[PDB]
């Protein structure tokens, strides 16, 4: 049966992967001990995708954890749900990277890649019919962005005819945290655009805007932000684990969103995100879901689609519904905003439905949209890269570890032609 | 199959309880005069089953799994207490609006 | 597992290492006898002390620092004072004759006698620890053994251990007050050594801490017994990310990559905020914005130089306590808008932050107050070239008339080291000016 | 079923023996009367039907002033009176007097009494002989004792503790004269032989033990603890044991080389033992330090070709092999190219015991190292120069000639020893 192998790279990836395995455990009804305590019977008929069977009726997540320092493996062991994860699946190291793409990719991640490949190959060959892989990592860190692209390139060579997803954490302009994060990110997207099917851009200041304005919270800790991130990660694989009127997988969403292999960057969004007091006033109805889904306040990437235009749009719905609402509403928003849609292809929307809603919720929707406004993010980080590299900034940390300056030059050109062909379709 | 798993867990718990009996009796016999040297004995009985420093999983029976994946050294993970307040998941869900 | 070894050279080093290690003991609850509190035998116990304290099966925690000084008078107060049972007897190295404010005597003649005894204990403290990030060094520029002995310690440690980290906490001479006369000779002749044999280096000025104590903490007549508490507070906040858990951690390797853009430019500056007395702490609220504004304030800066005259190069933020990262990102944004603070044109993202849950602790008899949050800033800029230009002018007018040189040339060293340190300093000042010039 | 006979010559051997047998009685729980207040003592204590135990040691001397305190002190009743052989007129620091004139009067008595002790033992494990290179009794009488013992007993192991003369300080002027004509005898009449420099123990006791004013009793306590670790596997069971035949085979590559260096660790006071944790990886580092050998030569000048390890106490074989590995990775220590695996390991369970009023403290794990090293050619080349400058204009030769030995034996020992110095030079050349 089709199964998903989960990858957790970096401290950011570990802290969002812990909350991801937190959420779908309650979706399938799994206690902190490891057993099953549920109410219905459909929660057990598709559980092999994320969970492997054990003795005594125990289920363990199908995930491996990758990081280079022991600082954050403790927090993913002493957390509330840290005792469900397998103790053998933790792959850590003596020496970290420390916000350095060069050390993470060539001299520190080259030794730990042998161990984690042995772990993931041992698990994946035990799968009956593996569907695909899923990676969570950040572009602003040494370990997630350094050897995370080394993990991508290695298993692409080893498993060609597969699918992989990534939930990449691109850096933010105003919530910038690393000084050398253009070096950590531009060198990563050069190795990311070649061998990735699906890419979700999750930006931190987008989550700060949603928690402050729409949800009206005062103290948005990272435990709150990862719940928003995990709402979409659980919201993309709903029809694979729960039956519905019109099922859709990652591959079915893949073939409808990418028209060309170099156009695979997307804009995740979650429709029900009303604040706690405003909940009693807002009716939960299909036009209310599709109105908030297309709002620019709900975008999880730091760009506005008004400045560009939508290329392809995916919609995944949750809950028992009548879809004569979801076809007339998506036709209405396609007809009204004619200037924001391309005209060289009609009927740009793929629609999917799922019967089972998330716990505590009646209705839900997930948005995956491809556009040209992603180039605004790419131009914003390329101009900081150009304004930094031309005076040989921070280069002794990079050119002294094996790699030459021609790798910087080709990362300039490959990113420049990528945004050039993004403009050609605009 | 479920019955066998419960039986094996019960046998392991009985063995650990017998060790606890012996250890408590030896410490009580040794601490008759002074308690100035019972620290290694207290540390040994408070080591926890298995080479682990994380909190015991009381619902699992006090298991302390070990984490040694570091090239050829294999040093265990350290332990640190957190000053951050604990959270309830139902409270977090209701705050974030999934209710 | 993330052990850290301290090297304290000079009378300044052994006096700062007293208040700093007192703060370390009270932070982890170490009694002056050496053991953990016996009442805290309740099950648990975090392994946050192994980075500073060794382990014995008896329960005794021995510090992993070495105290070196050529003056036996100030070392022997440790053997007489309160902490005589905590420190290991073999970890405090005593000479016989002091260097007497001189570079040549502390380098070539007397420093060679004890260069083997210290490094034997260094090897014994290095094979004890499994993973060592690097060594912290406390020394003073003006001292004889602070300049002469350290200038051979760095060169031989670089060969003994290749790529280990080398943090440097240096007591820089004040531009106005002075406790010695030949301290320009001691300062200049060792900067050639620290140019090539130091990974990172901070600087502190004694009169710059003097104005902070008299103006902020409402203490009229301070002493070195509370200045060392302020320095020990700085070192504690830097290393507390290693010791204690945080929302996002920073290592000693992490920030040295973000503050050193060039191998010849490894001089940032330290700043602590808030430093508020007890009677004033209960009046004002201490928010994240109101503690990150004082770090950018040049009056609160503890080096006698002005970043308003210079331009900021890179910044590091060490947040400790009840702090939310939303207010950190908001406070960073509102600083970036103000044109009084000037950044270089090729470093648009010049910030790096760190978050720690545990608030800092205080000591009995201390002058700082119990606060819920605090911040330490490690900012690099071009404004140190002001302090270099105001010191080498005094060095040049000292050397014009061949003064105090016979106190150096007769001890073994030649005279061409004066001119080569003069030429190296001129190249360094030209290097800082060329980097500060934008395109 | 295993039995060892102790032989002590000279005043140094007697004083070492009293300190050794104090440790032995307290280790086995023996009152000074000789009776206990389960059969580990059979190698050293003979059994009497009344319950008493008699040691298997022969104390010999040629001056009554040393044996008199043994017959007077606390252990006056413990020792058998026929075991304490006393001469009439000592050789007085003369090798020729102790070999050709005085030693033949009592060589019948000591060789008769060693037969009575060897009669009681069913299987002999080895003869321990304590002797000094300096004094006449430890040099002259010891020399022809082995020459008689080599033909009296064929293949029985005779382990040796030499007192090598000090390089810089001295008790005697003619001590280089004595310490050379015995090297000829000990080449073909000694199985294994350990050596010691006095001021090295003086440096260890001054620096490590915090004793600014030691005596020969304080040295003899440290020597006795070196002795006890060898016989600990004979008297106590371990995870894996080592016998006298075992380590003597693995440390001599040639019959001309049987001179290794012993080194004990940890040596520490009761004050510093409260501070320092003593793990097995931390006590094995002290056996390689140039400041902590018992021998006044630095092995960094030479190179190792054979090493033996004696671990005693709460020790784990995993951390032993881990500590052996990390020493091999260190490039400061060097091994010969013709011996890649030069290590031998012994394990004992019982921790070493200490005597009241002693120097050391109770320890949970300790290590003794027996390492053969090329660097003993360093000390011999220093001492060879001292000998022949003294012999350049024939100093003190009238004393040795007039005793009865011919004048050619001095040059006979010199052309012998020059060959052995050349022998060690060509062992250390790389292939
Ligand atoms: N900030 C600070 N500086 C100190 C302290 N103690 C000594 N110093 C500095 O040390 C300098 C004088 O040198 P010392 O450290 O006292 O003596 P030394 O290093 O042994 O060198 P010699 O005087 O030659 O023996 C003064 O200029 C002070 O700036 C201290 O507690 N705090
Ligand atoms: N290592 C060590 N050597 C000792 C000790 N006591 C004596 N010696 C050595 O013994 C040598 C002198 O011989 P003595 O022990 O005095 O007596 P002897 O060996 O019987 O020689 P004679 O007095 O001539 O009969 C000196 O050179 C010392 O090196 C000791 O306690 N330890
Ligand atoms: N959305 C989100 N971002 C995070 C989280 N934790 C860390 N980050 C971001 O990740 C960056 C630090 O990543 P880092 O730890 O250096 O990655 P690593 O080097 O691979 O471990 C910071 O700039 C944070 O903004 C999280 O829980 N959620
Ligand atoms: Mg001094
Ligand atoms: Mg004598």
């Amino acid at each position: 049966m089709r199964e998903i192998v989960h990858l957790q790279a970096g401290q950011c990836g570990n802290q969002i992967g812990a909350k991801f395995w937190e959420v779908i455990s309650d979706e399938h009804g799994i206690d902190p001990t490891g057993t099953y305590h549920g109410d219905s019977d459909l929660q057990l008929e598709r559980i092999n995708v994320y969970y492997n069977e054990a003795t005594g009726g125990k289920y363990v997540p199908r995930a491996v954890l990758v990081d280079l320092e022991p600082g954050t493996m403790d927090s993913v062991r002493s957390g509330p749900f840290g005792q469900i994860f397998r103790p053998d699946n933790f792959v850590f190291g003596q020496s970290g990277a420390g916000n350095n793409w060069a050390k993470g990719h060539y001299t520190e991640g080259a030794e730990l890649v042998d161990s984690v490949l042995d772990v993931v190959r041992k698990e994946a060959e035990s799968c009956d019919c593996l569907q695909g892989f899923q990676l969570t990592h950040s572009l602003g860190g040494g370990t997630g962005s350094g050897m995370g692209t080394l993990l991508i390139s290695k298993i692409r060579e080893e498993y060609p005819d597969r699918i992989m997803n990534t939930f990449s954490v691109v850096p933010s302009p105003k919530v910038s945290d690393t000084v050398v994060e253009p070096y950590n990110a531009t060198l990563s997207v050069h190795q990311l655009v070649e061998n990735t099917d699906e890419t979700y851009c999750i930006d931190n200041e987008a989550l700060y805007d949603i928690c402050f304005r729409t949800l009206k919270l005062t103290t948005p800790t990272y435990g709150d932000l990862n719940h928003l991130v995990s709402a979409t990660m659980s919201g993309v694989t709903t029809c694979l684990r729960f039956p519905g009127q019109l099922n859709a997988d990652l591959r079915k969403l893949a073939v409808n969103m990418v028209p060309f292999p170099r156009l695979h960057f997307f804009m995740p969004g979650f429709a029900p995100l009303t604040s706690r007091g405003s909940q009693q006033y807002r009716a939960l109805t299909v036009p209310e879901l599709t109105q908030q889904m297309f709002d620019a306040k709900n975008m999880m990437a730091a760009c506005d689609p008004r400045h560009g235009r939508y290329l392809t749009v995916a919609a995944v719905f949750r809950g028992r519904m009548s879809m004569k609402e979801v076809d007339e509403q998506m036709l209405n928003v396609q007809n009204k905003n004619s200037s924001y849609f391309v005209e060289w292809i009609p009927n740009n929307v793929k629609t999917a439905v799922c019967d089972i809603p998330p716990r505590g919720l009646k209705m839900s929707a997930t948005f995956i949209g491809n556009s040209t406004a992603i180039q605004e993010l790419f131009k914003r980080i390329s101009e900081q890269f150009t304004a930094m590299f031309r005076r040989k900034a921070f280069l002794h940390w990079y050119t002294g570890e094996g790699m030459d300056e021609m790798e910087f030059t080709e990362a300039e050109s490959n990113m420049n032609d990528l945004v050039s062909e993004y403009q050609q379709y605009q | 199959e479920l019955d066998y798993c419960r039986l094996t867990e019960a046998l392991v718990a009985e063995k650990e309880k017998e060790f606890q009996d012996y250890a408590r009796e030896v410490i009580e016999l040794e601490s008759e005069t002074t308690n100035k040297y019972i620290y290694p004995l207290v540390k040994a009985v408070q080591e926890g089953p298995g080479g682990g420093r994380g909190p015991v999983f009381v619902d699992r029976g006090g298991l302390r799994p070990s984490y040694q994946a570091n090239d050829v050294t294999g040093v265990q993970l350290p332990f640190y207490n957190s000053q951050g307040p604990k959270y309830n998941f139902q409270k977090s869900k209701r705050r974030l609006g999934f209710t | 597992m993330r052990e850290c070894i301290s090297i304290h050279v000079g009378q300044a080093g052994v006096q700062i290492g007293n208040a700093c290690w007192e703060l370390y003991c009270l932070e982890h609850g170490i009694q002056p006898d050496g053991q953990m509190p016996s009442d805290k035998t309740i099950g648990g116990g975090d392994d946050s002390f192994n980075t500073f304290f060794s382990e014995t099966g008896a329960g005794k925690h021995v510090p992993r620092a070495v105290f070196v000084d050529l003056e036996p008078t100030v070392i022997d107060e440790v053997r007489t004072g309160t902490y005589r049972q905590l420190f290991h007897p073999e970890q405090l190295i005593t000479g016989k004759e002091d260097a007497a404010n001189n570079y040549a005597r502390g380098h070539y003649t007397i420093g060679k006698e004890i260069i083997d005894l210290v490094l034997d204990r260094i090897r014994k403290l290095a094979d004890q620890c499994t993973g060592l990030q690097g060594f912290l060094v406390f020394h003073s520029f003006g001292g004889g053994t602070g300049s002469g002995f350290t200038s051979l310690l760095m060169e031989r440690l670089s060969v003994d251990y290749g790529k280990k980290s080398k943090l440097e906490f240096s007591i820089y001479p004040a531009p106005q007050v002075s406790t010695a006369v030949v301290e320009p000779y001691n300062s200049i002749l060792t900067t050639h050594t620290t140019l090539e044999h130091s990974d990172c280096a901070f600087m502190v000025d004694n009169e710059a801490i003097y104005d902070i104590c008299r103006r902020n903490l409402d203490i009229e007549r301070p002493t070195y017994t509370n200045l060392n508490r302020l320095i020990g507070q700085i070192v504690s906040s830097i290393t507390a990310s290693l010791r204690f858990d945080g929302a996002l951690n920073v290592d000693l390797t992490e920030f040295q990559t973000n503050l050193v853009p060039y191998p010849r430019i490894h001089f940032p500056l330290a700043t602590y905020a808030p430093v508020i007395s007890a009677e004033k702490a209960y009046h004002e609220q201490l928010s994240v914005a109101e503690i990150t504004n004082a770090c950018f304030e040049p009056a609160n800066q503890m080096v006698k130089c002005d970043p308003r005259h210079g331009k900021y190069m890179a910044c590091c933020l060490l947040y400790r306590g009840d702090v939310v990262p939303k207010d950190v990102n908001a406070a960073i944004a509102t600083i970036k808008t103000k044109r009084t603070i000037q950044f270089v044109d090729w470093c648009p993202t010049g910030f790096k932050v760190g978050i720690n849950y545990q608030p800092p602790t205080v000591v009995p008899g201390g002058d700082l107050a119990k606060v819920q949050r605090a911040v330490c800033m490690l900012s690099n800029t071009t404004a140190i070239a002001e302090a270099w230009a105001r010191l080498d002018h005094k060095f040049d007018l000292m050397y014009a008339k061949r003064a105090f040189v016979h106190w150096y040339v007769g001890e073994g060293m030649e005279e061409g080291e004066f001119s080569e340190a003069r030429e190296d300093m001129a190249a360094l000042e030209k290097d800082y000016e060329e980097v500060g010039v934008d395109s």
